[PDB]
């Protein structure tokens, strides 16, 4: 079980660790988060009490190094850093644990929520979408734009999601205009799965990462990407049976986890109605259709 | 964005543009079967593709053979329209290619956009105008070439005959829309107004009669009266 120590908490802030969150008061003796489950990516995220604008945070995997948080009074944010000295870090964590100045990652044993939201998400894929190769962890915030959003302005701070565009030469074979537009199977299976992603696991990993950035940071471009990757599958007449069954599980846990009060901003009416009621896969998402109908019948 | 009353003069500027009307592409007669069910029989159709500045009409005849063994024909008709308009643009020399294509029905936007991906600088636009181009098949010579077609065929016309020798494009388009609006509202009465005087003929190379400037004013008046008479019938006002 891994630990992310905090040097201090000089400014009042709501701290998120995956789907959990804690309020910390200005100069509260908070020194970090212990008992973090090994084997998953994690996200540690922040919303300042004095400027709720800019949610921001760090994707990391404790198997890849020893990470800590330290407030930077110049840049005015909580920064993730790597401690390269193993013994210095173990000694910091042991002290803070002994003085019980750390919150415990509050995982209920029955609860597979985080596994289910991050099943396909791999740190190495995150680091290609979020490019800052000198760090092993990845910064994301509310305002970062996607490569696609920038096409339609600082490339170093972009989310490099795979560009999906239904009215693009990439999506439409010359001479198969109507066929490829109404049935996106060649775009899904040849261009995206075989071509770019190599396999369904990488495609699902990007879909899951886009959702989490949409939910945790209200990142609008991430929300667009999550919906585009759903729509590309639901609009394909030919999808492997294992992908449809897995998609139904993925979306079920995403809809289950979404704060009830954010359905209005994070869910696209057109995409969901099309995916559940009109699309080729209208009858292939039983779990998702049932949770959506019971939790968000207004949207539909 | 959308072509409306506000940006109407744009039709007659020097940027090449085409209107595309797909109304008459997929045409059927509905009839009873022997068993008393209902079936359709397709008849020949046409794409109505018009340069409103020059009057050049690219009438692509849609032969009933293009529907044989196809499903969802009203959907296919939009895509076949987009395919043929794309083929027409690619057949034109670069300096004759339109800068804009205005579709008379919003359902043509995606099919035409997808067929025209090779032409990113050609703007595909809808219109808020209610244009009467459905009435093209009330022009006898256009109806005749469509019905007699035994295979796919493109026929080129000038829908303004020689009018641009005497009037501006704006005025020619206004005359055309009034004639087509009348033919659409009351075909019998409109054709009666156009041929009532046997001394005024249609030249072999024309679509409409050879009216003097003064006779066009009288004709245009008779067409406006027909449209209001009919309107005071539809609505009883």
């Amino acid at each position: 079980m891994n630990t992310v120590p905090f040097t201090s908490a000089p400014i009042e802030v709501t701290i998120g660790i995956d789907q959990y969150s804690f309020n910390v008061k200005e100069n509260q003796p908070f020194h970090g988060i212990k008992d973090i489950p090994i084997g998953h990516v994690h996200v540690i995220h922040f919303q300042h009490a004095d400027n709720s604008s800019m949610r921001y945070g760090y994707w990391f995997d404790c198997r890849m190094g020893n990470f800590y948080i330290q407030y930077d009074p110049k840049d005015g944010l909580y920064k993730m850093m790597e401690e390269r000295d193993g013994a210095k870090f173990e000694n910091i964590v042991h002290n803070f644990k002994e003085r019980q100045m750390m919150v415990s990652y509050p995982k209920i044993d029955e609860d597979d929520t985080w596994y289910n939201l991050t099943e396909f998400v791999q740190m190495d894929k995150i680091r290609k979408i979020v490019r800052k190769d000198e760090n092993q962890f990845s910064y994301v915030d509310s305002s970062m734009t996607t490569v696609q959003e920038n096409e339609l302005s600082d490339p170093a701070h972009s989310l490099n999601y795979t560009v999906i565009n239904f009215k693009s030469r990439e999506a439409i074979r010359p001479g198969h205009e109507m066929e490829d537009f109404l049935d996106k199977s060649y775009y899904l299976n040849t261009v995206m799965l075989q071509g770019i992603f190599k396999n369904s696991s990488n495609y699902f990993g990007e879909l899951q990462f886009a959702f989490l950035n949409a939910m945790f940071f209200g990142n609008y471009g991430s929300s667009l990407q999550w919906h585009a990757m759903i729509e590309l599958i639901c609009s394909s007449a030919t999808v492997p049976k294992h992908m449809l069954d897995k998609l139904d599980e993925i979306l079920y846990y995403q809809i289950k986890t979404l704060p009830e009060q954010y359905s209005d901003i994070l869910l696209n009416e057109r995409v969901w109605n099309i995916c559940l009621y009109s699309s080729f896969q209208k009858n292939s998402l039983h779990n998702t259709e049932k949770i959506m109908e019971n939790k968000y019948p207004e949207l539909l | 964005g959308a072509m409306n009353s506000s940006n109407y003069a744009e039709l007659f500027n020097n940027d090449i543009k085409l209107f595309v009307d797909d109304t008459n592409v997929y045409r059927v007669t509905v009839h009873k079967t022997f068993e008393g069910n209902v079936a359709t029989k397709a008849i020949n159709g046409c794409i109505f593709t018009l340069n409103p500045k020059t009057g050049h009409l690219f009438l692509k005849i849609i032969h009933t053979s293009v529907w044989a063994g196809q499903k969802r024909l009203s959907q296919l008709a939009k895509w076949k329209t987009a395919e043929e308009v794309s083929a027409l643009v690619r057949s034109l020399p670069k300096e004759e290619q339109p800068k804009q294509i205005i579709v008379t029905r919003k359902a043509m936007l995606d099919p035409l956009e997808v067929h025209m991906l090779d032409f990113p600088n050609i703007a595909i636009r809808p219109t808020e105008l209610r244009l009467p181009f459905s009435a093209a098949m009330s022009i006898d010579k256009l109806s005749d070439v469509v019905m007699k077609a035994t295979e796919p065929q493109m026929v080129l016309f000038n829908i303004y005959d020689d009018w641009l020798d005497r009037i501006s494009s704006y005025t020619a388009f206004s005359r055309l829309t009034l004639l087509l609006r009348a033919l659409k509202t009351n075909e019998e009465s409109a054709k009666m107004i156009l041929l009532s005087d046997p001394t005024i003929t249609i030249k072999s190379y024309h679509l409409w009669p050879s009216f003097t400037d003064e006779q066009w004013i009288t004709i245009e008046s008779q067409m406006r009266d027909l449209i209001l008479t009919e309107y005071g019938r539809k609505y009883n006002v």
